[PDB]
RNA sequence: ACGAGACUCUGGCAUGCUAACUAGUUACGCGACCGGUCGGCGUAACUUCUUAGAGGGACAAGUGGCGUU
């Protein structure tokens, strides 16, 4: 089933396919447990043990990622993945514990829910970079 | 050298040649009647504590 | 800077001098009601002189508006000022006088009225302010 | 005379609840649309620990959600959304399965048979688009129409001939019959623009209310004023009870309920904000409404709740 | 609105003595329906439709057709 | 759990200020796993605070134009002397964090003072914020110097001088760059 | 009254809506494991996942402390 809602990041962004499955979380044909830097892992297990590990109880989740940046799909994975587990909680069970780990993980940061508005600007004419200048000549 | 507690309860301005520092008004929690002005350097919230040398001090007053 | 303007500020002041009836409790409505008797180009413009409706309009439920003088607002003041008690306050048994005003009143065909009282005079003449 | 005692609070809720619907079916589960683009079903607990939690929020709207109703089940239901959209959404599974959209501009309330056959929405561009429950767009009056938006259009509960009433921002109600598309009757008398009109079930007691501040009584079959009503000034909803002579009349931020008999009141029941100081507002009420039963009040306010108060006679 | 309320010719002159240049710079009002001016209004100025009169009787009263 | 990288415990912190954990936290809710959550709380004034400690560690040993862009290097360099500190003291870096943080950080600081006078300087109280900027900004610059064309590696010249910061010890560049700034403010009162 | 503002493209929510075969993930085997995993891709294919349209949305609108209130 398709209950995905983005869950994005700068330019790249994740789609969390969500269904009754086994338990595993993949991301393109790889483990959460292995991508690419090799060091934001625990940034995507922050939230399944925030909330628990108990939670996932059958249901598989796939997440398909497109976009500029590891680091940018990061942060929009994980995005994706609580945006899934709230389509999924919303959906059919309760919301009291919806609201219960709605809160502790809102207390525990912002960017799992709410994507982040911002993005790169644009660089002005007459300077090296959108805000910096040349050097004054005497 | 002692020490003891002041707190913020009134930002009374700013000062220094070039926007330098606070002139904020400040009690001491251990006694909570007196209130001294300080040229406190830095980004103040209105209500913090810092751990002071001086218990007398004052600067330019206008 | 959140100051509106005098094109805001000014359209505003008209809408509620004319459609004052016609406007809503909240900004939502507010909007609406603008944009149906307005000729307002941009969703934000209108959007700027709904806002600045729903301000005005707060600050109705306490007082006029300097700019505004739509006619439910002196009905208001005619009504709020229709405030009368059971007895003037001019209506008192004891009117302290003192005695030149007595010999004023007396000298003008009134010394014989009994409402008065007798107000001794001040013990000197130390009214000037010191000077210098 | 019933003491209108205090059950509880419900909270947990972000948005102005502006419809309340009550299933005469259902006294356990309710539904109530709220401004902030959502439409949720309530849990009832009815002890006090805590009044409920909310059971599934149903969301299909870019702009919020004015009016909603249920056809004839807690497995559908039809909600009018600002934006000026229709949509009746299946409750058995949670989606909308049909779309109804004849309106340029915003929707202010929706009306539905009791048969649940025919679909009256009412806009602000001064049409009342009819439609069939079929797909067809089948009318619209536009011959001396309402001059303005058109606030709220209400049904007639009872089994009978169809007969619809809509109340304009023209300071002015129309009562039609749609089986011949012809005028019936057009009111005037309110002193301001109308906001909501409802028909007791027998269309014989019509109320109306909104910037007039009082409360005026029509006959749907006859058309004169039934009674002059005082009561607190800006009325932003009235409505009588499908099971006794009360009518319950949001007036003010506070709530006033009534008689016919000897028209006094019973129970005036004020949501207050106190300051220490002049230095906000009361909650305003927006909408009222009785149980499946009727014999418990629910509040829709703009504090982001739905209030309910109890009978305990007192 | 400089794009289509004002249009803008830029010319040269050739005298004995040298070049002339000029600039006509000409606003259009608003013409609506007409082709003069651009049909669009000032986006900067808003206007604010007469009132519509009340009827208000104190006693009520129905219409029956 | 919240303990930082899923190894050092979070729940036992004392900072002893008095009221200062408000200024300096790494017990708050938004002490996360990891010290990496991207800039959001330099825009406004007074959420650089909000900050986790952490973050504002590994985003201040990284800069002089040859680290800027590399963050994910500076969570790995401080992954790195976390577990270097969890073994040479034997303790949780989070303490030796707070007791570096609450003696490193500065009281009186000297600065121009007056509107028409230009000849001396004006004892001031920096405030915790500022203290605490600066007090990383010299725990830094020490820790550049200290590895800076010297055999002596990263988070180890890190984890020394943090170390000789944190118990007060003077010998360390930070306090005595603490140390230079009361004795300035001392003799410009 | 000109200028500023307003304007316009927009960055940023369209889960609502017109809608792709130069866009794209899931109903049965194609080379492997008692049910899981492919950008040579499985018959089947819905606008969520990229483009580009209309309407909506944010207003110091809500609360608190200051202010010639």
């Amino acid at each position: 089933q398709s209950v995905q809602v983005f869950g994005r990041k700068k330019t790249a962004t994740a789609v969390a396919h969500c269904k009754r499955g086994n338990g595993l979380i993949k991301v393109n044909g790889r483990p959460l447990e292995m991508i690419e830097p090799r060091t934001l892992q625990y940034k995507l297990l922050e939230p399944v043990l925030l909330l628990g590990k108990e939670r996932f109880a059958g249901v598989d989740i796939r997440v398909r990622v497109k976009g500029g940046g590891h680091v940018a799909q990061i942060y929009a994975i994980r995005q994706s993945i609580s945006k899934a587990l709230v389509a999924y909680y919303q959906k059919y069970v309760d919301e009291a514990s919806k609201k219960e780990i709605k809160d502790i993980l809102i207390q525990y940061d912002r960017t799992l829910l709410v994507a982040d508005p911002r993005r790169c600007e644009s660089k002005k004419f007459g300077g090296p970079g959108a805000r910096a200048r040349y050097q004054k000549s005497y | 050298q002692p020490i003891k507690l002041a707190r913020v309860t009134k930002v009374l301005g700013r000062t220094g040649s070039q926007g330098q520092c606070t002139q904020v008004r400040v009690e001491f929690m251990d006694d909570t009647s007196r209130s001294i002005i300080r040229n406190v350097k830095g980004p103040v919230r209105e209500g913090d504590v810092l751990t002071l040398l001086e218990s007398e001090r004052e600067a330019r007053r206008l | 800077g959140r100051v509106r303007t005098k094109t805001v500020k000014k359209a505003a002041r008209v809408i509620i001098e004319k459609y004052y009836t016609r406007l809503g409790n909240d900004f939502h409505t507010n909007k609406r009601v603008c944009e149906e008797i307005a000729i307002i180009p941009s969703k934000k413009l209108r959007n700027k002189i709904a806002g600045y409706v729903t301000h005005l309009m707060k600050r109705i439920q306490r007082g006029p508006v300097r700019g505004i003088s739509i006619k439910l607002q002196e009905e208001e003041r005619e009504r709020r000022d229709n405030y009368v008690p059971e007895v003037s306050a001019l209506d008192q048994e004891i009117i302290e006088v003192d005695p030149d005003t007595k010999e004023m009143l007396k000298l003008l065909d009134f010394g014989s009225l009994s409402n008065l009282q007798v107000t001794q005079p001040t013990v000197g003449m130390n009214f000037k302010t010191p000077r210098g | 005379t019933e003491q209108m005692t205090l059950r509880g609070t419900l909270k947990g809720h972000n948005g102005w609840v502006t419809q309340i619907a009550t299933t005469p079916q259902f006294p356990d589960m309710i539904l109530s649309a709220s401004r902030d683009k959502t439409i949720i079903m309530w849990k009832l607990t009815r002890d006090e620990t805590n009044y409920g939690i909310p059971q599934r929020a149903l969301r299909g709207h870019s702009h919020f959600v004015s009016d909603v109703v249920i056809s004839s089940d807690g497995q559908f239901a039809l909600s009018g959304s600002w934006d000026g959209t229709l949509r009746l959404w299946d409750l058995t599974t949670g989606t909308t399965t049909r779309r109804f959209v004849g309106h340029t501009k915003d929707v202010l309330s929706v009306a539905f048979s009791s048969d649940n056959r025919q679909i009256v929405s009412g806009s602000r561009d001064k049409t009342i688009k009819l439609w069939n429950t079929l797909g067809v767009c089948k009318y619209t009056v536009q011959d001396e129409s309402h001059s303005e938006w058109v606030s709220c259009v209400r049904f007639s509960p009872n089994s009978s001939n169809p007969i619809i009433v809509s109340c304009g921002w023209d300071k002015l109600v129309k009562v039609w019959n749609l089986a011949n598309c012809k005028l019936k009757t057009n009111h005037i008398g309110h002193t301001g623009y109308l906001n909501t009109v409802t028909v007791s079930p027998d269309g014989s007691l019509c109320a109306s209310g909104g910037k007039d501040g009082q409360a005026m009584l029509w006959d749907l079959n006859e058309g004169k004023h039934l009674y002059t009503l005082d009561g607190g000034d800006i009325i932003n909803a009235l409505c009588f009870s499908p099971n006794r002579y009360w009518l319950c009349a949001a007036t003010g931020p506070s709530i006033k309920i009534w008689d016919l008999e000897g028209k006094i009141i019973v129970d005036e029941l004020k949501q207050e904000v106190i300051s220490t100081s002049s230095k906000a507002e009361p909650p305003q009420c927006t909408s009222l409404a009785w149980s499946a039963d009727g014999q418990t009040l629910f509040a829709g306010y703009t504090d982001n709740l739905v209030r309910v108060w109890q009978v305990t006679i007192g | 609105p400089v794009n289509y309320y004002v249009d803008t010719a830029v010319r040269h002159v050739l005298l004995r003595q040298g070049v002339l240049g000029i600039k006509v710079k000409i606003m259009l009002p608003w013409d609506p329906t007409g082709k003069i001016g651009p049909k669009k209004p000032l986006p900067d100025h808003v206007s604010i439709v007469e009132p519509k009169d009340e009827i208000l009787p104190t006693t009520p009263i129905s219409e029956q057709k | 759990d919240i303990k930082l990288f899923g190894k050092w415990s979070t729940d036992d912190v004392q900072i002893n200020d008095i009221s200062l954990q408000d200024y300096i936290a790494v017990k708050e809710k938004y002490a996360k796993y990891l010290p990496h959550s991207a800039g959001r709380y330099a825009a406004k004034r007074f959420r650089k605070a909000q900050c986790p400690i952490v973050e504002r560690l590994t985003n201040s040993m990284m800069m002089h134009g040859r680290n800027n862009g590399k963050k994910l290097m500076t969570v790995r360099i401080v992954k790195h002397a976390f577990e270097i500190i969890h073994l040479l003291t034997g303790e949780n870096p989070l303490q030796v964090l707070v007791n570096a943080i609450i003696n490193s950080g500065p009281r009186e600081d000297s600065t121009r003072i007056g509107r028409a006078g230009t000849v001396r300087r004006q004892a001031v109280d920096v405030s915790p914020l500022r203290r605490v900027n600066q007090a990383i900004w010299l725990l830094c610059t020490g820790a550049r110097e200290a590895a800076f064309r010297n055999i002596k590696t990263i988070a180890e010249c890190l984890a020394d001088e943090l170390i000789n910061a944190a118990k007060g010890s003077s010998n360390s560049y930070a306090i005595k760059k603490k140390d230079e700034l009361e004795r300035v403010a001392k003799s410009n009162r």
